[PDB]
RNA sequence: CGCGGGGUGGAGCAGCCUGGUAGCUCGUCGGGCUCAUAACCCGAAGGUCGUCGGUUCAAAUCCGGCCCCCGCAACCA
RNA sequence: GAGCCGGUAGCGGGCGUGGAUCCCUGGAUGUCCGAAUGGGGGAACCCGGCCGGCGGGAACGCCGGUCACCGCGCUUUUUGCGCGGGGGGAACCUGGGGAACUGAAACAUCUCAGUACCCAGAGGAGAGGAAAGAGAAAUCGACUCCCUGAGUAGCGGCGAGCGAAAGGGGACCAGCCUAAACCGUCCGGCUUGUCCGGGCGGGGUCGUGGGGCCCUCGGACACCGAAUCCCCAGCCUAGCC
RNA sequence: CCCCGUGGUUCGUGGAGCCAUGGGGGAAUCUGGGCGGACCACCGCCUAAGGCUAAGUACUCCGGGUGACCGAUAGCGCACC
RNA sequence: GGAGGCGUAGGGAAACCGAGUCCGAACAGGGCGUCUAGUCCGCGGCCGUGGACCCGAAACCGGGCGAGCUAGCCCUGGCCAGGGUGAAGCUGGGGUGAGACCCAGUGGAGGCCCGAACCGGUGGGGGAUGCAAACCCCUCGGAUGAGCUGGGGCUAGGAG
RNA sequence: GGCGGGACCUAAGGUGAAGCCGAAAGGCGUAGCCGAAGGGCAGCCGGUUAAUAUUCCGGCCCUUCCCGCAGGUGCGAUGG
RNA sequence: CAGGCUCUGGCGACUGUUUACCAAAAACACAGCUCUCUGCGAACUCGUAAGAGGAGGUAUAGGGAGCGACGCUUGCCCGG
RNA sequence: UGGCUCUUGGUCGCGCCUGCGUAGGAUAGGUGGGAGCCUGUGAACCCCCGCCUCCGGGUGGGGGGGAGGCGCCGGUGAAAUACCACCCUGGCGCGGCUGGGGGCCUAACCCUCGGAUGGGGGGACAGCGCUUGGCGGGCAGUUUGACUGGGGCGGUCGCC
RNA sequence: CUGACUGCGAGGCCUGCAAGCCGAGCAGGGGCGAAAGCCGGGCCUAGUGAACCGGUGGUCCCGUGUGGAAGGGCCAUCGA
């Protein structure tokens, strides 16, 4: 999946192996297949309750960043989905 | 990563600094146990804040030093309080120091910021030592009787 | 094709570092010794050290090219 | 404007110039199932909460109302209340996925073809759209569609095949709003600050570069103007001469 | 922005730029930054990483009009319950 | 409606030149080209692209539909006339130092025996436009088991 | 009302708050809910109709629920 | 209603299983032997995944392979 | 994707040291300069220490000691033996860049504990993402010629 | 001594096409020879391979806004 700040689904786009010189020729062999978004958890307490979130691994300090934002923010009220969400 | 720490670590350095750890140690220890803080744009700033504030604070009040180092320097506080013929009946602290200022003038000091242990009991004019900061001392003439 | 490392006794290899050095095993002949092959002991012959050119006082040695075998992957319309 | 109680005659019995049947518009009523939505379930059935009613009526039954889930917003968490989603549509449209036969006179690159089909979503269309454009003219000026450019330029086991754009001719014609600097205010937080942040308001939108703040111009009634709003013409949904 | 893997384009790796982007590294705010087919210089063009926008276009469930269209083995599978 | 197309000039890879031009040192030779044709519409014959005269595969691929037949398992129930054989164990007696062991009685074991239901399908005949798209008669196999059977439910197409 | 099923229970399975997974469609899943030819539950004998009958009738017998009374006791649950 | 018996070979130990509809067997299966993987979030299988089976099992266990009651036995070769 | 620590490599700069056939008196990597060079910018002879070895000498660090010490040519080798310079072979001390190996830690990530903000095991490993090369009928798409007194097998396939 | 030439090539043989073969003479510039003259390999008929893709040398040419460069073309030759 993507999920998260990330933005970022999984893109199929093919993978041909080729057989080869450059300075004689160069031939084929091909084939669809699907690239993945190199992705990880990431745990973070935000006032009360921890919180995770499925992020791509480009956008992990995105995480951090909106967890200072969130300190300007009010909130608790037993969330916690409910922050995440709440959380922008 | 940049971070600006909130505690001396013997590791990165004192308070207040702001130096490169790697994303780890930023996000899996330093970061969480607020040892240490992500240096983002606004706390960059908000450390300018925190700096300008004492900073331009501490020398407007050494301003008010040279206002009374100044004030204090061309005076001598007379203190008319009885006294047998050498010795003074009773005691003259620097709260007594202070507020015959206070009085004899209108100039306000903190009787702290005075150098003085036992109070005078002595009869006499004394040069005590007046501090409100440390790099402006005020002698400070007097004279019990 | 470019990459790598060698052509040393009748067989290879050590010597090629970091120049001042041909020795090893078996083999050939002779001698010693055994019933005896053989083991074993003494001694000797059999190398432009692939080749030519150059450094150096001095090279198998460092360097160029060449002649050849081995190996490396990689290309073949 | 004379008949009428459908197709549908007959048994039986009615209605119409006190203007019926019939046609156009609006309203009413609208069992159960179906997105199906109180809960269940083998659609068209079964069982129930709360409130009010019906019967002698507390047991039973029935009637009226109401009670799914999800998003967004007020609700202080709360529990509420408010607007919205759900499902369907011939073809058309966009987006996420996406073949093989077949062609190459075999076949693997290649072709068929981003087609077939599956999925989500849009709507009377959809997409695209005001230049980080094109490309050689010190030129053009959003997007879309048609003609042409052109079977060109190219791409290609240089095979089989595939195949542009600029430019010109037409249709249509339209441009706009934000983000940020800076200013004001509401709230939170905290190492109370000349601060940090979040929200709301002003401000601002460009490539002759534009905007912000400061100073001078006078800064203005004027000037432009909706793709939102109102009314009207016209038009369609019965007829008439 | 450069690099690795790809997709789009006429472009099948080709001297391969442009638009897009899965992985890695990772700026600047106009003396900025993109582009004019590798690259470099000169000279031009253009301002990315927010958004909206009518008409001209496509379609025929539906109603109307018309035919060198059919006439019941034709014409829609069905003129008909 | 002149955008646009074809035609008016060729030769050369091109740069280029032009009634020429290319090869070449060549005013040798030689290739190609000069001494003009064209276009627009109708019609016909053929060619290319599309299913391209018509009817016919075995196949492949995409999405769906099937385990109410059959196969396996899961859940919960049901069924197996009658007869036979007589394991361990136990009781008792014998036996020995104690025992193994012996005998009798008792007992009721078993993918045990005979054989109906029920589950098969061995050989023969029959049937062969059938009673029947697998039947019929004789015969034969299993029959407390790895048994048979009702109801509920699960797994499927390169999959079960 | 008593037979069978339902206003009862749970089985395999199914479904499916929470939770997890997946390009979309979807896949998995605790509680719970659904799910029976299993558990649970009150009717027997006889008569009668052209045609039904533990269903109508006759005899005999029983269950749940509401209300009231009399008597009795800490009563009280999806929890043990 | 209701066994023809005997002797002697082959195959397969045995009861079972199978080509629904031309093959019931000497074919499969079987208890049993051997090799091998697997230390537990096991190995292996299904699934893109989550997950599930394995197993609420733990090497006297689980997966894979061959041989196939029982008796006797199972030689030499590690160049490919 | 992290904290600490030991250990080791490449490479560059700096610093410093090593590389001993006769010969010349000599155990002088190279080439070139220049007769002069050290010592109070405290020397020779001697005690202590590190490192090398060709076992002699060599070089660096602590003291006694005191104004004395080396070189030149002749000699001599292939070259000259003070001193200064660029540099080589090999190595040591510093920092810069950069990698390999061991150990420990816990906080990522993973497992677990009658909820846990927590505790226990694992641990920067493993899982997963991008990229590398490999093994790879488990699976997929295809290919596997023509002549031919039928096909196959055999033979043949172009040129003289 | 190096005509085992360079620039051509009238005209034919052969032939479905593609290809194969013989060739006078012209220019350049040269070898042998006194000269006439002969020499564009070998007495002759076998000793071979279209196209495409690419390599090395060269060179009037092309070079994506311009100048270069990348690359390509042309000539020569190479890998069946
Ligand atoms: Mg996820
Ligand atoms: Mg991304
Ligand atoms: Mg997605
Ligand atoms: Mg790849
Ligand atoms: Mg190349
Ligand atoms: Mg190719
Ligand atoms: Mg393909
Ligand atoms: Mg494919
Ligand atoms: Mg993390
Ligand atoms: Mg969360
Ligand atoms: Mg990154
Ligand atoms: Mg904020
Ligand atoms: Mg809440
Ligand atoms: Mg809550
Ligand atoms: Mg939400
Ligand atoms: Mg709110
Ligand atoms: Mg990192
Ligand atoms: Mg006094
Ligand atoms: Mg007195
Ligand atoms: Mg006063
Ligand atoms: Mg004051
Ligand atoms: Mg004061
Ligand atoms: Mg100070
Ligand atoms: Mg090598
Ligand atoms: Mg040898
Ligand atoms: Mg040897
Ligand atoms: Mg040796
Ligand atoms: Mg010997
Ligand atoms: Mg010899
Ligand atoms: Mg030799
Ligand atoms: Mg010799
Ligand atoms: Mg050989
Ligand atoms: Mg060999
Ligand atoms: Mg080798
Ligand atoms: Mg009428
Ligand atoms: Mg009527
Ligand atoms: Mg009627
Ligand atoms: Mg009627
Ligand atoms: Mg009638
Ligand atoms: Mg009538
Ligand atoms: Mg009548
Ligand atoms: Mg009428
Ligand atoms: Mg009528
Ligand atoms: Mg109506
Ligand atoms: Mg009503
Ligand atoms: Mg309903
Ligand atoms: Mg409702
Ligand atoms: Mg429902
Ligand atoms: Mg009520
Ligand atoms: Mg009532
Ligand atoms: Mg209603
Ligand atoms: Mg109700
Ligand atoms: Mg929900
Ligand atoms: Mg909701
Ligand atoms: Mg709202
Ligand atoms: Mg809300
Ligand atoms: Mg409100
Ligand atoms: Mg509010
Ligand atoms: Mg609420
Ligand atoms: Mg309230
Ligand atoms: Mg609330
Ligand atoms: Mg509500
Ligand atoms: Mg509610
Ligand atoms: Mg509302
Ligand atoms: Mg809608
Ligand atoms: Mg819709
Ligand atoms: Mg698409
Ligand atoms: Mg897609
Ligand atoms: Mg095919
Ligand atoms: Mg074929
Ligand atoms: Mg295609
Ligand atoms: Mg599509
Ligand atoms: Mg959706
Ligand atoms: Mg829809
Ligand atoms: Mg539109
Ligand atoms: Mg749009
Ligand atoms: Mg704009
Ligand atoms: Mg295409
Ligand atoms: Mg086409
Ligand atoms: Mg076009
Ligand atoms: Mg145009
Ligand atoms: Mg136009
Ligand atoms: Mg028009
Ligand atoms: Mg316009
Ligand atoms: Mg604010
Ligand atoms: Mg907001
Ligand atoms: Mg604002
Ligand atoms: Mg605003
Ligand atoms: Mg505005
Ligand atoms: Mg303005
Ligand atoms: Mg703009
Ligand atoms: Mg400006
Ligand atoms: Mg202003
Ligand atoms: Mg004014
Ligand atoms: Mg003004
Ligand atoms: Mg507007
Ligand atoms: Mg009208
Ligand atoms: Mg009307
Ligand atoms: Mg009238
Ligand atoms: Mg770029
Ligand atoms: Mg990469
Ligand atoms: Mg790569
Ligand atoms: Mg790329
Ligand atoms: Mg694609
Ligand atoms: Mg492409
Ligand atoms: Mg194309
Ligand atoms: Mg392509
Ligand atoms: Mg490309
Ligand atoms: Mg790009
Ligand atoms: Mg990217
Ligand atoms: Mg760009
Ligand atoms: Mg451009
Ligand atoms: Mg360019
Ligand atoms: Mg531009
Ligand atoms: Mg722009
Ligand atoms: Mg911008
Ligand atoms: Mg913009
Ligand atoms: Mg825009
Ligand atoms: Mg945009
Ligand atoms: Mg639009
Ligand atoms: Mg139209
Ligand atoms: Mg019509
Ligand atoms: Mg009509
Ligand atoms: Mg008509
Ligand atoms: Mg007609
Ligand atoms: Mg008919
Ligand atoms: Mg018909
Ligand atoms: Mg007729
Ligand atoms: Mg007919
Ligand atoms: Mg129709
Ligand atoms: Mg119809
Ligand atoms: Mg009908
Ligand atoms: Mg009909
Ligand atoms: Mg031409
Ligand atoms: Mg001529
Ligand atoms: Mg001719
Ligand atoms: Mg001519
Ligand atoms: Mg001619
Ligand atoms: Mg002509
Ligand atoms: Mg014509
Ligand atoms: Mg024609
Ligand atoms: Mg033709
Ligand atoms: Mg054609
Ligand atoms: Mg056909
Ligand atoms: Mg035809
Ligand atoms: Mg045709
Ligand atoms: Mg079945
Ligand atoms: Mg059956
Ligand atoms: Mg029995
Ligand atoms: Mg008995
Ligand atoms: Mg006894
Ligand atoms: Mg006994
Ligand atoms: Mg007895
Ligand atoms: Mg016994
Ligand atoms: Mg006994
Ligand atoms: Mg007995
Ligand atoms: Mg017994
Ligand atoms: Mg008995
Ligand atoms: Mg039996
Ligand atoms: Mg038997
Ligand atoms: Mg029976
Ligand atoms: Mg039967
Ligand atoms: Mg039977
Ligand atoms: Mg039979
Ligand atoms: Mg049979
Ligand atoms: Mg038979
Ligand atoms: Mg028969
Ligand atoms: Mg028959
Ligand atoms: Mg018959
Ligand atoms: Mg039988
Ligand atoms: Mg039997
Ligand atoms: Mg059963
Ligand atoms: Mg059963
Ligand atoms: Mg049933
Ligand atoms: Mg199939
Ligand atoms: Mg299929
Ligand atoms: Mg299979
Ligand atoms: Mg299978
Ligand atoms: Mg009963
Ligand atoms: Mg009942
Ligand atoms: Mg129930
Ligand atoms: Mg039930
Ligand atoms: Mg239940
Ligand atoms: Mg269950
Ligand atoms: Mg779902
Ligand atoms: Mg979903
Ligand atoms: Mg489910
Ligand atoms: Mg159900
Ligand atoms: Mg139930
Ligand atoms: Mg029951
Ligand atoms: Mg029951
Ligand atoms: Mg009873
Ligand atoms: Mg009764
Ligand atoms: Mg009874
Ligand atoms: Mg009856
Ligand atoms: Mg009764
Ligand atoms: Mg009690
Ligand atoms: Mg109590
Ligand atoms: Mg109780
Ligand atoms: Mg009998
Ligand atoms: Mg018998
Ligand atoms: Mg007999
Ligand atoms: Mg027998
Ligand atoms: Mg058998
Ligand atoms: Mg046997
Ligand atoms: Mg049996
Ligand atoms: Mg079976
Ligand atoms: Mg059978
Ligand atoms: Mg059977
Ligand atoms: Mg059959
Ligand atoms: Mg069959
Ligand atoms: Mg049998
Ligand atoms: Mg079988
Ligand atoms: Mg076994
Ligand atoms: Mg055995
Ligand atoms: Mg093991
Ligand atoms: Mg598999
Ligand atoms: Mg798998
Ligand atoms: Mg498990
Ligand atoms: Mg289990
Ligand atoms: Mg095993
Ligand atoms: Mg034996
Ligand atoms: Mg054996
Ligand atoms: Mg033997
Ligand atoms: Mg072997
Ligand atoms: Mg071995
Ligand atoms: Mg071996
Ligand atoms: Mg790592
Ligand atoms: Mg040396
Ligand atoms: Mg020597
Ligand atoms: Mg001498
Ligand atoms: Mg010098
Ligand atoms: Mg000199
Ligand atoms: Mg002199
Ligand atoms: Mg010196
Ligand atoms: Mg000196
Ligand atoms: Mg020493
Ligand atoms: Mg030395
Ligand atoms: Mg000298
Ligand atoms: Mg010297
Ligand atoms: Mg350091
Ligand atoms: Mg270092
Ligand atoms: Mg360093
Ligand atoms: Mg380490
Ligand atoms: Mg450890
Ligand atoms: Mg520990
Ligand atoms: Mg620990
Ligand atoms: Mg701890
Ligand atoms: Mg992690
Ligand atoms: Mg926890
Ligand atoms: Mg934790
Ligand atoms: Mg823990
Ligand atoms: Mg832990
Ligand atoms: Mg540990
Ligand atoms: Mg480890
Ligand atoms: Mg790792
Ligand atoms: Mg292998
Ligand atoms: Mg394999
Ligand atoms: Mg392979
Ligand atoms: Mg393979
Ligand atoms: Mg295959
Ligand atoms: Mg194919
Ligand atoms: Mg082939
Ligand atoms: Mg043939
Ligand atoms: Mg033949
Ligand atoms: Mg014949
Ligand atoms: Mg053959
Ligand atoms: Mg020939
Ligand atoms: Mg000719
Ligand atoms: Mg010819
Ligand atoms: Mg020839
Ligand atoms: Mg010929
Ligand atoms: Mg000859
Ligand atoms: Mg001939
Ligand atoms: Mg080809
Ligand atoms: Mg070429
Ligand atoms: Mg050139
Ligand atoms: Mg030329
Ligand atoms: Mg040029
Ligand atoms: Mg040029
Ligand atoms: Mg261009
Ligand atoms: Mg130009
Ligand atoms: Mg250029
Ligand atoms: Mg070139
Ligand atoms: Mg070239």
């Amino acid at each position: 999946s993507g999920k998260r700040p990330i933005v970022a689904n999984s893109i199929q786009r093919r993978g041909k192996a080729k057989r080869e010189g450059g300075v004689g020729k160069k031939t084929t062999g091909i084939s669809k297949r699907r690239q993945y978004p190199n992705l990880q958890k990431v745990r973070v307490r935000v006032a009360g309750q921890e919180i995770t979130f499925r992020v791509a691994a480009s956008h992990i300090p995105k995480v951090y960043e909106l967890v200072e934002r969130a300190k300007g923010l009010r909130l608790e009220g037993l969330s916690p989905k409910e922050i995440k969400k709440e959380l922008l | 990563m940049k971070v600006i720490l909130l505690e001396p670590l013997e590791n990165l350095g004192d308070v207040g600094q702001v130096v490169d750890v790697k994303p780890g140690y930023a996000r899996n220890y330093l970061l969480p146990r607020g040892l240490a803080v992500l240096a983002t744009e606004s706390n960059l700033k908000a450390l300018e804040a925190r700096i300008r504030a004492q900073a331009k604070r501490l020398a407007e009040r050494k301003a008010e030093a040279e206002r009374l180092k100044e004030i204090l320097e061309n005076l001598t506080l007379t203190i008319p309080v009885r006294a047998g013929e050498t010795k003074i009946y009773g005691s003259v602290t620097a709260k007594d120091i202070a507020e015959a200022l206070s009085r004899q003038h209108g100039i306000t000091i903190d009787p702290k910021r005075l150098a003085l242990e036992k109070p005078i009991k002595e009869l006499g004019e004394y040069v005590l030592t007046y501090k409100p900061h440390p790099e402006v001392p005020i002698q400070l003439k007097v004279s019990v009787v």
